[PDB]
């Protein structure tokens, strides 16, 4: 009757340690966890990834925050599944999303 | 599967599983019968005469 599924939550993709860091925040709206972030072009705060600025991704948000959060905590390294990352809708290319974090310590599997 | 990965480039990990549950609660039945207190004075089809 009441199908109540329970699935294990494994954002980690490899044995790579997932190191976190804190940086000044510049969000404009509520942002859940596991959201890619980039640096602001002008003011260099942290903003949610637009999905269209190629190669500007720098990390994945560690804990859900909002625009009132002065400092954001986000991962600097590790491996993440393609399904657990809350990708922006504007990024509709699978190939680009696989290599969105190319050049940094983030990896997508 | 675990197709080929060599002991130098060890990679992807696996997922644990689960996620099914259902509840089927009540059930019930009770077939009450009578004793026939005044039917015992005669003789049954059993009990040879």
């Amino acid at each position: 009757t009441s199908k109540e599924t329970f699935t294990h939550y494994q954002p980690q993709g490899n044995s790579d340690p997932a190191h976190t860091a804190t940086a000044p925040g510049g969000l404009s709206a509520k942002a859940p966890a596991m959201t890619p972030l980039m640096l602001d072009t002008s003011s260099r705060k942290l903003v949610a990834w637009d999905g269209t600025t190629d190669g500007a991704a720098v990390g994945i948000l560690a804990v859900a925050a909002d625009q009132t959060s002065t400092t954001l905590t986000f991962y600097k390294s590790g491996t993440f599944r393609y399904e657990d990352v809350l990708w922006p809708e504007a990024a509709s290319d699978e190939t680009k999303k696989r290599t969105a974090f190319a050049g940094t310590a983030i990896s997508i599997v | 599967m675990a197709l080929y990965v060599s002991p130098i480039v060890s990679g992807e990990v696996i997922r644990s599983r689960g996620g099914s549950t259902s509840e089927f609660t009540p059930g019930y039945v009770k077939p009450k019968h009578e004793v026939n207190p005044q039917m015992t004075l005669r003789r049954l089809p059993d009990e040879d005469p």
